[PDB]
DNA sequence: TGCCGTTACAATGTAACAGTGG
DNA sequence: CCACTGTTACATTGTAACGGCA
């Protein structure tokens, strides 16, 4: 049980690094939406005028 | 019944023990006149080795009063006896200052807690004050 | 010096005293202590050090010198 | 949840060591006793495997 | 195991009474025949010591 | 209830350590 | 040095009070 929990422990660890790895995809796909969003309004003002 | 009770090995207890409280001074029988009294315990002193017969002795002539003392005893000697094989289940027994043991029985009182399980819980919190800080 | 923990817990083991043990020999025939008391011995020995020792480890112990070799 | 075993495992290494330290002080004292019985004691009369 | 357990006492009490007979004697007991000649030979040596 | 384990003491005896002064 | 004293950490035995259980 001891060997188990550590071999669990370090799957777990591996985990964790890859959510974090998409965390930050996350972040960095919201800038560009924000970016996105800009664009959008600049059009639709632009249509507009 | 958790410990069982030997026969050979309680009565020799229970012979020695009434052998110590006659030499005590202890009255063991419940006869008041010396005479008797004293009959009694020579018969009770020439019938060492023998389990069968200082029972019925015991069941005769023990005097009514000492009958819940003798038998509290047999128990904690019983108890201890089978306890004193292992390390683990020995009992270590210590003296404390006033003080200090004013303030455990306090705190056992107030938890509900016997004295080694206060003790238990107080070191395992001092335990983890020490990893708290560390 | 630290050894003196090895060389007398083995005695204490096995019976024998600290001079009889001989690091040529093996524990299994030599001193006498069957696969039981082979256990005991090493199982004392994890207990006087305060560690641990997996079994692989414990296996390669049938020699005297080898109780100090993984301690040192 | 993997905690609690962490935990869990930690109740049983003691309750490991407790039982260490019973064995080992049962093959202390045993030493002494084979080694005065080995009077030819041993041989046959104490060791009443039966 | 449980049944060669249950057997096994049994076994073990057999062979203690078994070699202490034999090595009471200086022959040593193999097979029921064997024993069924040890008696003739003690009741030859027990008709002639009479 | 009466037995039975269990706890928390009390009283006394000892070994071991630390001090103190001759 | 050495002896005698003070102290701590036990052991050993006995007892009263709780609480569980038939
Ligand atoms: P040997 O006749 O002295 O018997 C030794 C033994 C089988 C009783 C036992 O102590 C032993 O040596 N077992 C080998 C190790 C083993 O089985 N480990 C299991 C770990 S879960």
């Amino acid at each position: 049980s001891h060997k188990q929990l550590a071999t669990e422990q370090y799957r777990h660890v591996e985990m964790a690094r890859e959510l974090a790895e998409q965390s930050g995809a996350s972040s960095d796909l919201e800038t560009d939406h924000q970016a996105a969003s800009d664009h959008l309004n600049l059009v639709q003002t632009a249509m507009r005028q | 019944m958790k410990y069982q009770q030997l026969e050979n090995l309680e009565c020799g207890w229970k012979w020695a023990y009434l052998i110590r409280k006659h030499q005590e001074g202890e009255p063991i029988t419940k006869y008041i006149e010396n005479s008797a009294a004293h009959a009694a315990v020579d018969k009770l002193i020439k019938l060492e080795s023998e389990p069968v017969r200082v029972l019925e002795w015991i069941e005769q002539h023990m005097n009514p009063d000492l009958f819940n003392r003798m038998k509290q005893t047999i128990r904690a000697r019983r108890k201890r006896h089978f306890n004193a094989e292992h390390q683990h289940t020995r009992k270590k027994s210590i003296d404390l200052d006033f003080p200090v043991w004013h303030r455990l029985s306090a705190l056992s009182q107030r938890r509900g807690n016997t004295l080694s399980e206060t003790i238990v819980q107080l070191i395992e919190d001092a335990e983890r004050k020490e990893k708290y800080a560390n | 010096t630290i050894e003196e923990r090895v060389k007398k817990i083995i005695g204490e083991q096995l019976g024998v005293k600290q001079e009889e043990v001989t690091n040529n020999a093996s524990f299994v025939e030599d001193l006498g202590a069957d696969s039981l008391d082979t256990v005991e011995l090493v199982m004392a020995l994890e207990e006087e050090f305060d560690t641990e020792i997996p079994d692989e480890e414990a296996e390669k112990i049938t020699t005297v010198q080898a109780a100090i070799d993984y301690i040192n | 949840e993997m905690e609690n075993v962490q935990k869990k495992l930690r109740k049983l290494e003691r309750d490991y060591y407790q039982i260490r330290e019973q064995v080992v002080s049962a093959k202390a004292g045993w030493c002494a006793v084979m080694r005065m019985v080995k009077d030819n004691g041993v041989e046959r009369r104490l060791h009443r495997r039966e | 195991i449980q049944s060669l357990t249950a057997r096994a006492p049994v076994w073990l009490a057999a062979q203690d009474t078994l070699n202490q007979l034999c090595e009471q004697s200086g022959e040593t007991l193999a097979s029921s025949n064997d024993v069924t000649e040890y008696m003739q030979q003690l009741l030859e040596r027990e008709r002639e010591a009479t």
